[PDB]
């Protein structure tokens, strides 16, 4: 899916949503195939806490029409 | 690489066939060929999932049954023969209406049921005194190598319904007349009417190559393909007749299931360049009386893998609405190519090449 | 009418099958098979000595299934005496118990009896019986058939002998020729020598009706092949408690050589075997009924067959048939075990025709002219060419008749075929009697157009004659014939695979 990746939005869970986005860069890790990103967090996560982080993305073309072809009164 | 892929489904009225036929079963999984086994009243048949076909080859070994399980269909198999789908055909004297009407379809006409070919000159001596299994000889054996094998055949056992190939059609092909003697009628029941089928105008096995290079074969006996047949010997019961020691079925059967799933006489049309001579590239438009070399490469199907063609009968026309010049095309260089000056009239002229020949596949291309 | 077998043991299909049991042992179950499967049949082993010291060797006194092998090998073949201890009666007496299998309880039985030691006959029932009550499938109701004809008699085997009528019924019927379980060969060829075998022990005859069992051999007969020793050593045990049994023998019957041409010789002889192809030479064979099949009225009765070696032999010299299909009633007497012993066969008589008076003529199609007609006979050919065209018609006249009788024969196939002689097309004509029974050609070149297409040229012309019933079928070219069409006032497709004729362009002259 990497390929037909149209978009990638990052954003903490919290209410400042507009304030929440995160700036994510591609990046690519050494060693590991695929595109990677890399986000940066609002604060440094200390040892032993947590966050919750909202990923959303949207993929174009992956839905293949099955059958091909379809006459007037076939359904898609 | 086949043509047509080994997914092949076998119909059979009755599962004893297989064992009946374990020779022509065995001979065909030798090849590579997947087989699976199903009545064919089965409701669970089908042949098209969401609009792909499930075989690529249908075997219909059930002369007797009435009608066909689940989706199958006379337009089904229509539709399977236009998708390109090679289909064989086995009849009796039994056949009931859906064979039948497949034959009407293909312009292949079945005889009415419990008719039979009747041969009082040159029936077997093992004949049962019916007079209707007859020793065909193989001089009515159609001239194509392709189809039936270069080698020579013994005489072949048949035993079946005749068919008339109609004359309307021109695709029919005529492998197998019958004797001038033969004819088609009910035994039993005198000759007040013309026979259906008179000489050697009876059909004992046709084939069929349709525009989309389909090809299907109707035999009108099942029992040409049994082992019975197979290994028993022939000797014609007419006096002076001599015995031999096997029957030609074996050797014909195979020959004839190569051609009809694309194991023979497969050929591809490759690139064709044009341009003037002296040029690499064509140019947008060509002037009045200006010399043009053409080029066109050929292939044929050998054994699974692609080699230069090597027929020398294809011949190049130069139209517009008639054949302003018709010409052979030279083999050179492992292509066809010819030199020559064109008309002095101007136009939107094509180039032609339409070479189709008895029993292999029909190549047409236009530029 | 009675159902006649359709399948049994031949002359050559006997053969096969000893050989099939006369293979190398390779296992107390492989001997077991082969050995008893050849005495059921009534063969013999060549190296029977050899073989009682192999099971000597291989027979393991601590194993149920080596001492039931052993036990029935060795009573098959001749006095294969093998030592057996105490220890493995005890062994055979604890393996009969109602923890045990049904087949556990039929090995330890017959190895009991094989051997001869000393059973409690009606204990072992007892058991057999508490086992068989959870055990209801087929194999176990046939081993419980077997163990009950090697138990003794005052065991109550009468609970045993009522599965009997259940197993009858659970057979699988394919439509009035075959029966048999779904288990396949194997289970049916067990079960008619366990059915048989236990019956004749037992003394009553079996329950099964003659109809059901010439169907139940037709399905063990149905196939010819026996992969495994197993199927050949249970189908040598059916064959053979069917060929010799006190209740119902088979009798299979079937006419010898061709009877279609029977007319050269007028004798007709039945085969009369059982099913190892035995010949019945203690029967007696009459015909019932011969009737022709046209009218269906008799026309021989109640004259009987006179024992001629193996074969049935009837002469029939004094009745003169005429050219058609008759049939014949036979019936086959003598032991009432006999079971089919009625079939029916049907013979055919064949004569040959005569052409005779054949005319061949040729009329002005205006009359003015009386019709010139040209004597001829067959086979010698017309001498001369015939003239049809728009003013002259030809035509053909010929009598057919027996040339034995003289009557009047009405030939199924009488066709007249013009044969172009340079282009080798071929036309068929049907030619039908008249009144008077005497065939009328006729040809007229302006309406046959369509028939030949207008193609005028010579054809030679032929005479095809023949029947089923014919003996000599005539092809003969009787006479030549021109045939020309009004000219046509004015063809390339079939030319489909051929090179067209080469093309060029005429470019215009210089000025
Ligand atoms: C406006 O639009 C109109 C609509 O199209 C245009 O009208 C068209 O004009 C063209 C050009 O003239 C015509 O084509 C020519 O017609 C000639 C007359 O037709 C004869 O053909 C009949 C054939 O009958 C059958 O033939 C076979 C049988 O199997 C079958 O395939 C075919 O279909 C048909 O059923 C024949 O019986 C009659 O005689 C007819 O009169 C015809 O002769 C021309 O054929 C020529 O040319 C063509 C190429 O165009 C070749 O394919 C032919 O083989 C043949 O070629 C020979 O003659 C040429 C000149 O005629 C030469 O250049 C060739 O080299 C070659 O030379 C040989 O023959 C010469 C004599 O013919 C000899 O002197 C030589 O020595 C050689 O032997 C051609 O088909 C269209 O018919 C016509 N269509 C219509 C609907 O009317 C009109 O032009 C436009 N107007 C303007 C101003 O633009």
């Amino acid at each position: 899916l990497e390929a037909r990746l149209a978009h990638l939005g990052v954003q903490v869970k919290g209410e400042d949503e507009e304030e929440n986005n995160l700036e994510v860069r591609e990046t690519k890790i050494k060693g590991k195939s695929g595109r990677f990103f890399t986000v940066k967090l609002p604060v440094a996560l200390d040892p032993g806490a947590k966050i919750s982080v909202i990923v959303e993305t949207v993929y174009t073309h992956v839905l293949h029409p099955y059958p091909t072809q379809i006459t007037q009164s076939e359904k898609q | 690489v086949c043509a047509s892929g080994p997914r092949t489904l076998v119909l059979l009225d009755n599962l004893n066939v297989r064992e009946t036929h374990s020779l022509f079963f065995r001979s065909l999984k030798d090849r590579g060929f997947e087989l699976t086994f199903k009545t064919a009243d089965d409701p669970s048949l089908s042949l098209i999932k969401y609009g792909e076909f499930l075989y690529d080859n249908l075997i219909i070994f059930s002369p007797s049954v009435e009608d066909f399980g689940g989706n199958i269909n006379v337009e089904t198999i229509s539709a399977f023969i236009d998708g390109g789908g090679s289909v064989l055909v086995a009849a009796s004297s039994d056949i009931g209406d859906p064979l039948r009407e497949l034959g009407s379809e293909c312009g292949i006409e079945f005889d009415e049921e419990k008719t039979a070919v009747i041969d009082h000159h040159n029936y077997d001596i093992s004949d049962l005194g019916q007079h209707t299994l007859i020793v065909a000889d193989t001089e009515n054996l159609l001239k194509a190598p392709t189809i039936v094998g270069k080698s020579s055949l013994n005489p072949i056992l048949f035993r079946g319904v005749g068919m008339v190939a109609d004359p309307d059609n021109p695709l029919v092909l005529d492998i197998l007349t019958g004797s001038s003697t033969s004819y088609s009628f009910f035994p039993d029941k005198p000759i007040t009417q013309y026979p259906h089928a008179v000489g050697k105008n009876t059909l004992l096995i046709a084939g069929l190559q349709a525009r989309n290079n389909a090809r299907v074969i109707f035999s009108g006996s099942l029992d040409f393909f049994s082992d019975s047949f197979f290994n028993s010997a022939v000797q014609k019961a007419a006096p002076g007749s001599q015995r031999y020691s096997q029957t030609g079925n074996y050797e014909l059967a195979v020959a004839l299931s190569r051609w009809v799933f694309k194991e023979e006489g497969v050929l591809r049309v490759g690139p064709v360049s044009h341009h003037r001579v002296g040029e690499t590239a064509p140019p947008n438009a060509y002037t009045v009386t200006d010399l043009v070399e053409y080029s066109i490469v050929i292939q044929q199907l050998s054994n699974g893998k692609w080699v230069p063609f090597d027929g020398d009968d294809i011949q190049l026309e130069f139209v517009r609405i008639d054949p302003f010049v018709r010409t052979f095309l030279k083999k050179k260089g492992g292509k066809y190519s010819v030199q020559f000056k064109l008309p002095d009239v101007y136009g939107v002229f094509q180039f032609k090449v339409d070479y189709n020949r008895l029993g292999y596949t029909h190549l047409y291309s236009s530029t | 009418w009675a159902l006649t077998p359709t399948h049994y043991l031949t002359k050559h299909d006997v053969e096969r099958l000893k050989a099939s049991l006369d293979r190398p042992f390779t296992n107390l179950e492989s001997a077991f098979y082969s050995i008893v499967g050849l005495s059921s049949l009534g063969a013999q082993v060549p190296d029977a000595k050899k073989a009682c010291t192999y099971i000597r060797s291989n027979l393991d006194p601590s194993n149920v299934d080596s001492l039931f092998y052993a036990a029935q090998a060795s009573q098959a073949l001749s006095g294969c005496e093998i030592s057996i201890s105490n220890e493995t009666k005890d062994l055979l007496l604890a393996a009969v118990s109602e923890d045990s299998s049904v087949t556990q309880i039929y090995h330890a039985v017959a190895a009991l009896s094989g051997f001869g030691l000393p059973l409690a006959s009606q204990e072992a029932l007892s058991a057999l019986t508490a086992r068989l009550s959870k055990e209801e499938t087929v194999l176990a109701t046939v081993q419980a058939l077997q163990t009950a004809s090697h138990l003794s008699q005052q065991a109550d085997l009468r609970s045993i002998v009522e599965e009997i009528e259940d197993l009858v019924a659970r057979l699988d019927e394919l439509g009035g020729v075959y029966l048999q379980f779904e288990e396949g060969l194997e289970t049916t060829a067990l079960f008619v020598a366990a059915t048989y075998k236990l019956m004749d022990h037992v003394g009553t005859e079996p329950s099964i009706k003659e109809d059901q069992v010439i169907q139940l051999m037709n399905a063990i007969f149905s196939k010819k092949n026996f992969e495994s020793l197993s199927e050949a050593f249970s189908v040598a045990s059916a064959a053979a408690v069917l060929s010799h049994n006190r209740y119902h023998v088979p009798v299979v019957v079937v006419p010898e050589g061709s009877a279609s041409d029977t007319h050269e010789q007028a004798i007709l002889r039945l085969q009369v075997t059982n099913v190892l192809s035995q010949p019945l030479t203690q029967a007696t064979v009459k015909l019932e009924h011969a009737k022709s099949v046209a009218s269906r009225a008799t026309v021989l009765q109640k004259t009987s067959f006179t024992p001629v070696g193996d074969v049935f032999e009837l002469n029939f010299m004094n009745v003169k048939f005429s050219s058609g299909y008759y049939d014949f009633l036979v019936e086959v007497e003598g032991d009432n075990r006999y079971i089919a012993n009625t079939v029916e066969l049907r013979v055919k008589i064949s004569t040959e025709v005569g052409i005779t008076n054949v005319d061949l003529s040729t009329v002005d199609k205006d009359q003015s002219i009386a019709p010139k007609t040209t004597r001829v006979t067959y086979p010698a050919k017309a001498k001369g060419t015939f003239i049809a065209d728009s003013h002259q018609n030809f035509a053909l006249f010929f009598q057919l008749v027996d040339v034995n009788t003289g009557a009047e024969l009405t030939p199924h196939q009488t066709f007249v075929r013009l044969h172009n002689q340079k282009t080798g097309q071929e036309v068929v004509f049907v030619a039908e009697p008249d009144n008077k029974n005497v065939y009328k050609f006729e040809l007229d070149t302006s309406e046959r157009k369509i028939e030949f297409d207008s193609a005028s040229g010579t054809y030679t012309l032929y005479l095809i004659i023949g029947d089923a019933t014919l003996k000599n079928p005539i092809l003969w070219n009787v006479a030549d014939v021109v045939i020309k069409f009004p000219e046509e006032e004015a063809v390339l497709s079939q030319n489909l695979f051929t090179p067209k004729q080469e093309i060029q362009h005429l470019f215009r002259e210089p000025e």
